[PDB]
C-alpha cells in the first residue's frame, strides 16, 4: 500500500517536497511534537537525488550538551583525556548524504556556530588545529520550537537561521 | 531603503537559480514585483537571495506572482 | 523432589513454556507481585535450547534510571568523567544466553527504544559512535504492571511492546 | 481494512513458522479463520505475525482453531 | 583483674561463646538495649580463632540508610556525582577479621540482600558490575528487636535469618 | 512431610561438621531423634543444617540428646 | 589597665588558671550564666603555652543539632547532596590552639561521642571512612548546666565527663 | 520643587546631616512612626559621598526573624533543606552603598551580634565557615522603639548600641 | 440572544467601558454587593483589546489573609516549611491577559504595597530575593466598600488608591 | 498652590495620552480649564495625570469641557 | 574613675577624626573640657571616641566648647 | 555600499586607526561585549601595511585553558601522549599577518608569560627545548573586562600589560 | 573494693605526672592517704587518674595533703 | 623621581620614533612638555616609550601638545 497525506496543507507541503527535489539547500521543518516533522525530512530524503545515499538522523536532544561537539563532527586525538584514534563524525557518516538535526534549538551557540561554517564551507576540522576532510551533506534541520523567538533571547544564532531558512515547511498540528 | 535593489538583485537571483535547477523561469509579475518591493527584508539581500532560490523552486511556470511568494514574505 | 504447579491455569502455563521451548523470540510475563513471574523466567529458561547457558537476570528497579543506559548495555570510554575502560554489558555478559530484565515499565524511554533496536537488529554500541560487538540474547520482560495502559500514559513504547509481546505469559494472583 | 488480506498474510506467516520451528502444522481450520478475521488487528500486521509465531509454536495437531487463537485474539 | 559472668543463663551463654570458639558460622546475638550483645560478640571474637585479627564493629544506625550500601562494601567510581577513588570497605577492612554489624533489622532490604550474597559466596562488587574482590569476614549480627517478627512485617528477609542463625545467642535483660 | 529425611539428614549433617570441626560426635540419642522428627522444621533442611552445625559445636562427649537440641527445637 | 579578679574564690580560682598553664589536659568550667565561664578560658589559654596560638571559641548552641556534627569536624565530599569541598573543620581550624566548645550539654549524643574519640585519639575523620588528619587542639568545655545530673538523664555520656573532668573549675554566680 | 524643613529643631537636623556628609559611620535614627526617620536615612545617603550609589533599604519587620539571618548576609548552600545556589545578600547587594536597617529593635540576637561583627570587620560569612566576600556598605538604622530601654530588658545588644551609635539622630513627633 | 444594559447610568457605564476598550490603565470598580462590579470586569476584559487572553478572576477574601502573599505572586522554595516547588501565581498565570482583584479593602497592608509596586514595576519576586519574571497583566480591583474611607482608617494604602483610580467606575445599586 | 501649574502640566498630559490612544484630542475648552484649576487636586499631579488619561479616552470630539471631567472632578 | 584620662584620650580622638574628615578641628575650649570631664561615660573610652568623632564633623570653626558637645553629653 | 562610523567618538577611533596604519605595535582594544572590538581589530589589519596578509583571529575563550598553550604557539612531538607530528601554530599560521587575540583576560598565567615572551623576541619554542621558528605576527588584543583591575587581582601580567598597551583603544558602549 | 590500690596507684600516677610536668612532687601526706581511701572512686582508676594529673599540677611544695585534694575528692 | 628625565627621555623617543615612522614630527610644546612632567608614569621610562611612540603616529602637524597627549596622559 502506501503513506498519508490527504488535507489541503499537507496535499500542499507533500508537493513542496517534491518540487524541493532537485535541490540540496538546507530545510527547516517546524512543527508540534508529533505533527510528522522527522517524517518529512525522511520523505524529503527519499525524494531529492540523494534518495538512495544514508540518512543521517540524530536527535540533538540525544546526547548531552558537552559531547555533541565530539560526535557530530569528530574529534582530533589527545584533546580529551582518552583518545582510542581521531573520531569520526556524523558529518563524515553523513557525507554523500542527508544529515537531519533533529530539534535544532538544543544545538549550543558553540555548535550552532561551527554547523554554520560547514554550511557554507562544507569543510570541517575535528578540534582544534585545521580542515582535512570533505563532506558533501545536504542539511535537514527539524525543531518545535519557535525559531525566530529564541534570535530575540539570544539563544538561537540568527545568520545559522536564514542559512537554513533557504527553504521552510511549516507542519500544521 | 534601497527599494531601487531589490527589483535588479531579485532578477539576479531568479537568473542564477533558473539556470542552476533548470527552471523554465523568466522572471517576476508585476504583482509580485510589487512586494518584494514593499517587504521589509530583515535579511536584506541575504533573505532575498533565500526568497528566491526558493521560490525558483517552487516555481510552476514561466514566471512568479504573489503565488509563491506570498508563500514566504 | 520437585518444584510446584497444579492448578489448571498453571497446569497450563507449565506447557506453555514447555513448548516455547524451542523457541527465543522474547517473552513477556505479567503478574501481580510475587505471583511467580521470575520464577517462570528461570523455568522458561531452563527449557529453552540454552538452559546450560547463562542466565542474566537483572532487576531495573535495582538500578537508578540513570546508570541503567550505562550497564545493561555497556559504556565507550571517557563519555561520562571517569571510565577504567568502555564498560562491557549485562546484553554482553547474557550474550549466548537469557536476559531476564525484570520490571520492565520502569524503564526509561531512552532505554525502551535501545532495547527495541537490540531485539530487531541485535547488535548495539556503548555510547555514541556504532555497533561493534555481536551479542545474542533472548530477551525476557517480566513487568507486575499493565503494560497496555502505559502506552496510553505515553510512559511505555507501544512498538517495543509488540515486540516483546511476541509470546505473551500472564500470571494469576 | 483489508480483511482480505487477514488469511491470506496468516497463511503465509503459519507457513514461515511451521517451517522455522518445524511443526506439522498446515493451516487454520474454518473457526479459526474467522475469529483472525473479526481480531481488530490494533497492531496489524505486525500483531498478526506474532500471534501467529505464538500460536505455530502453541500448536499440537496439524490445524489452528479459536483453541490457541482465543488465547490471545 | 577481670570480667563479668556469674548468673547461670549467662554462666551458660560464656561457655557457648568459648565452645563456638573454632567456628566461623555467623552468630545472632538478641537482647534489649544495654544486656551485653556488643559485649559477647567482643568476647566471641576475642575467642575465635580469629581474635588477634581486626574487629570491625559498625551500627546500622549510625549512618543513613541511603550511604550504607556505599560503605559496608565499597563504591565503585563515577556512579554517583563524586568519588575520589572506588571506595573500600568496612568489609574489605574486615576482611580476615569479624564484622560486627549492630542492630541488623535497621538494614534495607537492598543491603539485607546484599549481605547475603556476600555470606555465602563471600565475593562481593562495589556497585553495578562484578566482584573483584576476596573477603574472609565472620559476620555477628546484634540486634534488639524481635527478628521473627519483622519477617512477617516484610522489613525483613528471611532467608538472610536463618543464614546468620546458624548460631543464636539470647541475652536476657 | 518427610520425617523419614529428618533422621537421615540430620545424620548426615551430624558427620560433615563433626568432621569439619574434628568433634568426636557419632550420633544422636533416641531421645533426641525424637524432637528432630517432631519439630516442624519450617526453615526445613536448611534449618536442620544450622540446627545441628550448631549442636554439633555444642556438644560435649561422643551423642546428642534433648539436651543441646532443646536448646534451639 | 587590667583585668577584674579579687573575690577569694576567683583570687583562687585565677591561680589554678595559672598553675594549669604548664598543662593541655581538657577543661571542665561551669558556672550560671554570665559568671565568667568564657572569660576563664579565654584566659586558660592566654596563659598557657599555646597563648599566642589561635583559640577557636564555638557555641553549641549557635549551631542546629544536626550540622555541628559537619562543622566541628568537617565533611568528605559528596555524602550529603551538595559539597564544594570535603568541609575543613572547626577542630582543624583549632589545630595547634584551643576549642573551647560553649555550652557542652548542648551536644548530641553522636558528637558528644565522636568527640570523646577525637580527645583521646587525637584523629578524626570526615564522615563515614577513616582518619587521614592530625589535629594538636586542647579541648575546653564550659557549660552552664550541671554535668552529673544529665548523666543520669543520659543526655551526657558519661566517659566523655571524665575525659573532659580532667581539670575542672566552677564560677560561683 | 523642593523637599520639607523649616521648624528649628529639624532646620538643624537637615544640617546635621549635610555634616555628617562626608562620613561612613553608622547613624542611629530615632523618632515616632511616620517623623520621616526613613526620609532623613535616604536624605543623608543623597547626600553622602555614595548617593550615586544604591540605597538597599529593609524592613527588618518585613521578613520572618528566621529568615532575615539567611536574607541579610546570605547562605551557603546545603545547610537548609533545598538551596539553588549560596544565597547572595541585602549586605552584598548594599556593598559599595548605604544599608537602611528599619526597625532595629526586630532584630534577633543572633543577628544583632552577626550585624556588630559586620560593621566592625567588614567582613561576613553565608552560614558555618568563613568570610569570602569584601562588602563596603554603610550602616542606617532606624527604630521607633527606645534603643536604651530595650538595653535592659536585655533584647538588645549594647555593644551593637555604641556602635551604631556613632551618629546619633532624633526626630521629634 | 444578548445581556442586560438599558437604565441611563449604565446605558453609560457600558459605553465608558467600550471607550477604555483601547486601554490596559487598572480600572477600579465600586458598587453594592451584587450590583455588577465582576460582571462589569469581565465585559471590560471582553472588549480589551485582550479578550482572546485569559482572565484571572480571585476573590481576595476567598483566601486566608496570610497566603494571599503566598498565591497571588508566587513562593521562593524553602522559605515555609514545605515547598514542592517555588510556586507560580495567578500573576504569572494572569501574564498577557486580565487579573480581576475582587473585594480589595480586604488586602493586607504587606500586599496592598506589593501589588503596587507590581503596577508601577510589572516584576515581582516570590518572597524575599528579586525579581526574575516578566508579566503583563491589565488590574482590574473591584470592591463593595467605599476606598477614601478606608485611606483615613489606614486599611488602605492611598497612594495604591491612586494608581487603581486611573479609570473608576461606580455601580449605582 | 499652583494653580500656574495645573493649565500647563494637564495640557502636558492631555498630548502624552492624545498620542497614547490615538486620539483627536487637541486640548480643553474653557469651561473646562476652569474647572481643573478650581479641583483641590488632593492627589496633585499624580491625581491629574489620571484624571486626563481618563478623559483622553472618554473623549469624543477634538476638545474637553465640563462634560468629561464632571464625571471625576 | 580616671577623669585624668578622659581630656588626654578626647584629645588623642580629636586628632585623629580632625585629621580623618580634613577637619580644621584643633581642640575643645575650657567650657567643653570641663562637660566632658563631668560627664559619666558609661561607654567609657569607646563612648568618647564616638561622642567626639560626632562632635569633629558637627565642628564648625576650630574649637569645640558646649555647644556641639551637649548635642550628646 | 559601505561600512558604519558617524558619532563623535567613533568618527575619530576610525582615524586613530588610519593613522596606526603605518604600524606594528599590538594594540590592545577594550569595550563592552558588542561593542565592535572585533570589528576595529578587523578593520585594523584591512588599513595596516599587512591587509593583504592572512587575519588569525581566535577567542581565547573558545579552547580549553590547557590546551591553549598546545595550540597558540605549536607542540613538539612526545610530550604530551599521543602526537600525530610536532603540533604547528596560530602564531605560525599567522606569521606574516595579524594574530587577533580576543578575550585577553582569560589567558592563563603561563601563556600570559609565554606571549609577552614572543612580543618582545618573536622567537618561540613548541613545549621544552629552545625557538627554531620565526615569526611576524602583529599581535591585536582585544578583551572586555578592565586590564587594570586584574593586575591588582593578579589574574593579569602587568608587564604583558604595557607591551600590549602601546596603542590603546577603547569602544564606548 | 581494693583500697589496697588506691595508694599503689595514685603513687603510680603522682610519679608519672609529676616527671610529666616537671614538678618537684615527691608523694602524698598522711592524711592525704587517708582522704584518697575513703573516697568512693566511682570512676575508678580513671577519676584517680585525673584527680592527681590534677593535684600535681594544682601541687606547690613537695607532697599532697587534704589541701589540694579536698579540692576534689 | 626624575622630572629631569622624563623631557629629555621624551625628546628621545619622539626622535627615534619620528624617524621610524617617517613623521615631520620635531617635539613637544611647552603645554606638552609640562603635561609629560606631571604624569606620575608609573610605568615609567616604558610607558612613556609607548606614550611616545603612540603619541608620534598620532601626530598630524610638527609638535605635540595636549592634544594627542591627553588623549593618554
Ligand atoms: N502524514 C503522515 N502519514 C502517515 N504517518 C505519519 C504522518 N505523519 C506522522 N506520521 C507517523 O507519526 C509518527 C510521528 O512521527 P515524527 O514525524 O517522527 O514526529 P515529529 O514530527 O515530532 O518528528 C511516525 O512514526 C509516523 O509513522
Ligand atoms: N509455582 C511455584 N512453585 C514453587 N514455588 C514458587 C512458585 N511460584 C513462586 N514460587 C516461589 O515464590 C518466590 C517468589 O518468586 P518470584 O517469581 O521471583 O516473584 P515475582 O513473581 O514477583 O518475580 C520464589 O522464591 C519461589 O521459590
Ligand atoms: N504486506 C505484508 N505482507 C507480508 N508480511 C508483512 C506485510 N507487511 C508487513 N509484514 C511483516 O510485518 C512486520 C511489520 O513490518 P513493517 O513494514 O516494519 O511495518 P510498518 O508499517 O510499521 O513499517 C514485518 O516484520 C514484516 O515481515
Ligand atoms: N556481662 C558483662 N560484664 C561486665 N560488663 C558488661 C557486661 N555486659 C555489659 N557490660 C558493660 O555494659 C556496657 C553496655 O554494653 P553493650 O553490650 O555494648 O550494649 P548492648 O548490649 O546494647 O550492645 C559496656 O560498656 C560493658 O562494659
Ligand atoms: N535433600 C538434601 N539432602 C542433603 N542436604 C540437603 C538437601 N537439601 C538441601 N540440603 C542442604 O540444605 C541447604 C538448602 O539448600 P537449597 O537447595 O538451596 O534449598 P532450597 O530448596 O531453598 O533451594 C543446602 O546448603 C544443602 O547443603
Ligand atoms: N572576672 C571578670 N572580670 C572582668 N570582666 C568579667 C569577669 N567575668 C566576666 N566578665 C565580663 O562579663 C561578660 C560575660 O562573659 P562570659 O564569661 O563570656 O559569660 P559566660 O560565663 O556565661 O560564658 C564578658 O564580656 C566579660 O567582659
Ligand atoms: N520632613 C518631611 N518633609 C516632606 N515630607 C516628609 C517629611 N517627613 C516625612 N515626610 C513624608 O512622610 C512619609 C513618612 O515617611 P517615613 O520617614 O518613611 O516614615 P518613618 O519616619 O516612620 O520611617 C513619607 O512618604 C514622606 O514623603
Ligand atoms: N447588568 C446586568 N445584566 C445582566 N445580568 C447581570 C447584570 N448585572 C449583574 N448581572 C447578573 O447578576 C449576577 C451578580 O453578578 P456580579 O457582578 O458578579 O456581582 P457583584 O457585582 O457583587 O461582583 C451575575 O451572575 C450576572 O449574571
Ligand atoms: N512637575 C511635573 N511635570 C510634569 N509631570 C509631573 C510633574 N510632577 C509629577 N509629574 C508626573 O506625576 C507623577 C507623580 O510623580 P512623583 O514624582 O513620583 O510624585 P511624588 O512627588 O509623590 O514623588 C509622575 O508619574 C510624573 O510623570
Ligand atoms: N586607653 C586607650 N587609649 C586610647 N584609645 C583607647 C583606649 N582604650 C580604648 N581605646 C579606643 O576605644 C575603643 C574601645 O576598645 P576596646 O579595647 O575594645 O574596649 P574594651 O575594654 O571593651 O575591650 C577602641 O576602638 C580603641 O581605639
Ligand atoms: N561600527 C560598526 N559598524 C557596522 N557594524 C558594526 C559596527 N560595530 C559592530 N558592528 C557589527 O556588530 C557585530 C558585533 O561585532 P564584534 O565587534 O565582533 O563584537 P565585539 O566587539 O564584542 O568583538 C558584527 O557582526 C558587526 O557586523
Ligand atoms: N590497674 C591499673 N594500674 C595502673 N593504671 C591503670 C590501671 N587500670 C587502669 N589504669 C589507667 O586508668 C585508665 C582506665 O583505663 P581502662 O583500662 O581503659 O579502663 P576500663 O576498665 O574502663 O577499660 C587508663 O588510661 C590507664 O592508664
Amino acid at each position: 500500500e502506501e503513506y498519508v497525506f490527504e488535507s489541503p496543507k499537507m496535499k500542499e507541503i507533500l508537493e513542496k517536497i517534491k518540487k524541493i527535489s532537485c535541490a540540496e539547500c538546507p530545510v527547516l521543518i517546524t512543527g508540534e511534537s508529533g505533527v510528522g516533522k522527522e517524517v518529512v525530512a525522511r520523505l524529503i530524503h527519499k525524494l531529492s537525488d540523494r534518495s538512495k545515499e544514508p540518512f543521517v538522523a540524530l536527535n540533538v536532544a540525544s546526547i548531552p550538551r558537552d559531547i555533541f561537539e565530539a560526535e557530530l563532527f569528530g574529534y582530533e586525538k589527545g584533546a580529551f583525556t582518552g583518545a582510542v584514534s581521531s573520531k569520526e563524525g556524523f558529518f563524515e557518516l553523513a557525507d554523500g548524504g542527508t544529515l537531519f538535526l533533529d530539534e535544532i534549538g538544543e544545538l549550543s551557540l558553540e555548535a550552532q556556530a561551527k554547523l554554520l561554517r560547514v554550511i557554507e564551507s562544507g569543510k570541517f576540522y575535528r578540534l582544534g588545529g585545521r580542515k582535512e576532510i570533505e563532506v558533501n551533506v545536504r542539511i535537514l534541520a527539524a525543531t518545535n520550537r519557535n525559531i525566530k523567538e529564541l534570535v530575540k533571547e539570544g539563544k538561537f544564532r540568527e545568520d545559522l537561521y536564514y542559512r537554513l531558512g533557504v527553504i521552510e515547511i511549516e507542519i500544521p498540528p | 531603503e534601497r527599494k531601487e535593489d531589490i527589483i535588479p538583485l531579485a532578477n539576479h537571483f531568479l537568473k542564477k537559480f533558473s539556470r542552476k535547477y533548470a527552471k523554465e523561469v523568466e522572471g517576476f509579475t508585476k504583482s509580485a514585483q510589487e512586494l518584494l518591493l514593499s517587504y521589509p527584508w530583515y535579511g536584506n539581500v541575504r533573505e532575498l537571495k533565500n526568497v528566491i532560490e526558493r521560490a525558483v523552486l517552487f516555481s510552476e511556470g514561466k514566471f512568479i506572482d504573489r503565488g509563491e511568494l506570498s508563500c514566504l514574505v
